[PDB]
């Protein structure tokens, strides 16, 4: 079983996270230090400078030649069992949509791994399980936050064609997009225009206004609009230059010099402190914590803490994990939900209230849940 | 549905002539009267001319073309005619119609050039 | 002399400070990320949370029972030679004022010791001279930033009496101030009122408007207005609880527990990174760097880098310092000017343009000046 | 300079009387006409009444006292009189003058009470 000293090692690593979150909730709600426009310049700094340098500090120290390949395939099998049962729902049931296929994939299979997940598992099980959580942060930034970006851009590019070309879209040859437009999700006026050719062909051009198609064409429109959203993103330069350095530093034994290693480490020490500070400012700016009713909030904390760790119990036993590697895999599935699935769903308006409960009301009850599996597994 | 536009009326004329352009629409669903006409020089920054919009009450003309270009609606033949009067020599560019059925459809076939 | 490896140890500790300052200058001036109201909520955080916890991390680790008492008296003799020559100027020359007695004391004898001074001297001379710079940060926060607060409140409380009681003020008995008022420096309307008694006495009461006296009375008005400015200050709780813990921790060998020591250290790791980030935002919001003309800017960098380290050469030789303790004392006098003498002079309007050049144009030329004494002393 | 104010006119009266208050200023430098009068109940949040300001053109009265309290300037004797008319019973509080020579000077000696 566990000893009473282990309960002090968990509290040593997690009570310093809630202290920086209540000081930011109290300084807006209670004692009123920050104006809501002054409070918007702190979240703008954490999102651009502090956290994309916290993820460089972890990925550049990863050793990609000695990853744990059996643990890392039980994490990539969770997100195929889940993503295939939702495919047998919107293709076989009659009321299945794509607004719910994105939301039920973000709730059940994408937790908060970088800010909360690495200090929590390192205190529960030791310094080897903090080396396994970095291997999961690599696979979310580079695969599962890119597949989810292909779904929001396919959801938006089929609305713009199915609304404006209801009876004609079978004859579209090619679709261009002017470079003024970066997201075609209704925020800009988005005038469209067609070139009628000599034999029933059609050249669609999406423009900026001022006061089904074939799959050889739809897959071309999406890759243009994904590349424009992928180079304006700070987490795609933290993972491009994080992985590229760790492939070189761990083969020829190059150690990064102390001018450059301290120039990065002066801002990334503000990573884990300011991220939890920026997360308590956000739960002070919403009107209520439970912002989606009491039915849709129990639904957000039953996909997250039950259907999560009951589909990595059958995807970790069907691979060959036992002992401690089974216990680390179940506990990291019960982490609260990450923030980047909320950043996407606030922009595209795909249920922004169900994914703002589960980030805020996830964090407040995450600590007596993960300490409830840690007692029950250890028995 | 094999949609197709038919444009005509293009020709070479002097300064002070009279032309009668054409835009014959066919092969459509239920159309709304929002057809247009504009210019496209070999340079950039094109300029819009006229409108034959919903009720025929107000027509969005430009500044220099107000009170001199007659636009006309014919919903029977589904063809909007743009009658030009006192044709200024700066009309060498291409003119074409922009019928709107929710998304603007247009062609390219004219011969408008004023000498 | 110095070796070429020592020039790399200085650059290892100081090039990471200018990197966090150009990223904040460029993100406002050049690439325009922060709105000037969003940029005001970052300075509000650094001034309240980041730096008053950076100064707690240093003062609580000081050992006050083994301070260097001979080095620490050559620092407190600089600021008596300077403060007595200015007293023989406004009392003997005819154009001496008190607006210049404050400004010439802030330029020549109060440098930037906490953010820049501790990493610079620790790389030049080693880990013992970073233990001497903490002994100077203690004496600025607790003595020389409190005497300077008695001068701004005496300058303001003699204007309000000499303007409104020009021919009568010799008969004032007592002056009360209502607790609505916190600073009487013209920002609020400040209606005054008198109680004429039966024998030429007078009770002055300072109020809030809506649409010489004896020295037994002037010393009572100042202590009220200083106590109200001293409890609304974050740097007076970092020094009250910093010193009180270090007097207890270093006698009974009490070590602070790891719950509390990590709860403080999560925000204070953002101290030295965000302070230099907030210092480059401020040099992007001013119109020009040299904001006071070319005559008054050479006057701000000749009191600071010449009259500073030429009055600690005669106040460190007249005490008994030699060798390395003479070399650390001269170099720390050539540091650029601190920020708290600018925070005061912006509020009270006592030359806010001469003390905003010397903070900004101090930092940009401070590194080729202190590396010019470090070469010349070592010869 | 041994400055001194002299206030008089206080007395007990019924509802509907007529009183004539006094504020005799003496021992001053060059004075400006900004003298006032107001009330101070044993409760809080006092209320201002009148003004005899610079030119005698506009006098800042309150709402309930407009057109019924006569104020008068006498720069020869340096005394501003406040004549009260139709004295309402809610005038038990203390009344006193607030001569302004840059900083407001005032006394306390009245006996204003309306029964
Ligand atoms: O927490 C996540 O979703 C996450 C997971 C793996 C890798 C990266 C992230 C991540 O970028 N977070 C955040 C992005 C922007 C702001 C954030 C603020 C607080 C915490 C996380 C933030
Ligand atoms: O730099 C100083 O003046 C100083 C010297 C000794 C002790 C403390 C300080 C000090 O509080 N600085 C600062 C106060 C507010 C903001 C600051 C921002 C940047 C740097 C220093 C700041």
């Amino acid at each position: 079983m566990i000893t009473a000293a282990d309960f002090y090692h968990v509290m040593t690593a997690m009570v310093p996270l809630y202290v920086a979150m209540i000081l930011a909730y109290g300084s807006v709600k209670w004692w009123k230090i920050f104006t809501p426009d002054q409070c918007s310049g702190i979240n703008r700094f954490v999102a651009l400078f502090a956290v994309p340098l916290l993820s460089f500090h972890f990925i550049a120290a990863n050793n990609p030649y000695a990853m744990n390949l059996r643990f890392l395939a039980a994490d990539s099998l969770q997100k195929v069992i889940v993503l295939s049962l939702l495919f047998l729902w919107c293709k076989l049931s009659r009321n299945g949509s794509l607004d719910w296929t994105i939301t039920l994939f973000s709730l059940s299979t994408l937790p908060n791994t970088l800010v909360m997940g690495i200090p929590l598992l390192k205190g529960m099980y030791g310094n080897f399980s903090g080396d396994l959580m970095v291997q999961i942060v690599v696979l979310q930034c580079i695969i599962w936050y890119t597949l989810m970006l292909f779904l929001f851009e396919y959801r938006g590019a089929k609305l713009l064609i199915s609304e404006q070309f209801p009876d004609t879209a079978g004859s579209i040859v090619s679709i261009h997009v002017d470079s003024d437009i970066m997201s075609l999700d209704g925020r800009q006026p988005l005038e469209t225009e067609a070139e009628i050719k000599e034999d029933g062909k059609l050249h669609v051009t999406v423009r900026r206004s001022n006061a089904m198609p074939p799959t050889s064409v739809m897959t071309r429109l999406i890759l243009i609009m994904v590349w424009r959203k992928l180079i304006r993103n700070p987490n795609s330069y933290s993972s491009l230059f994080g992985i590229t350095w760790s492939l070189i530093s761990f083969k020829w034994n190059i150690e990064m010099p102390a001018l450059i290693a301290k120039s990065i480490s002066i801002l990334s020490d503000a990573g884990l402190g300011m991220a939890m500070f920026s997360l308590g400012l956000f739960m002070a700016l919403n009107p209520r914590i439970i912002a989606c009713g009491n039915r849709r909030a129990a639904f957000a904390a039953a996909m997250r803490f039950v259907v999560g760790p009951a589909v990595m119990l059958v995807a970790s036993y069907a691979v060959g994990l036992r002992g401690v590697l089974l216990h680390v895999a179940i506990i990291q599935a019960a982490l609260p939900q990450g923030i980047v699935p909320f950043v996407f769903a606030k922009e595209y308006n795909v249920h922004p209230d169900i994914l703002s409960t589960a980030v805020i009301f996830g964090m407040l009850i995450a600590l007596p849940i993960t300490l409830l599996y840690y007692i029950l597994l250890g028995l | 549905s094999q949609v197709q536009l038919v444009e005509s009326g293009g020709g070479l004329v002097q300064a002070g002539g009279s032309l009668r352009l054409s835009c014959a629409a066919s092969g459509f669903p239920v159309n709304i009267s929002w057809m247009e006409w504009y210019r496209q020089v070999p340079g950039k920054e094109r300029e819009w001319v006229a409108a034959i919009q919903s009720t025929g009450s107000y027509t969005w003309y430009a500044d220099s073309v107000k009170g001199r270009f007659t636009i006309s609606r014919d919903n029977a033949k589904n063809t909007v005619y743009l009658q030009m009067n006192s044709l200024k020599p700066e009309d060498t560019a291409v003119y074409y119609c922009r019928v709107k059925v929710g998304a603007y459809y247009r062609g390219q076939g004219t011969q408008v050039t004023v000498s």
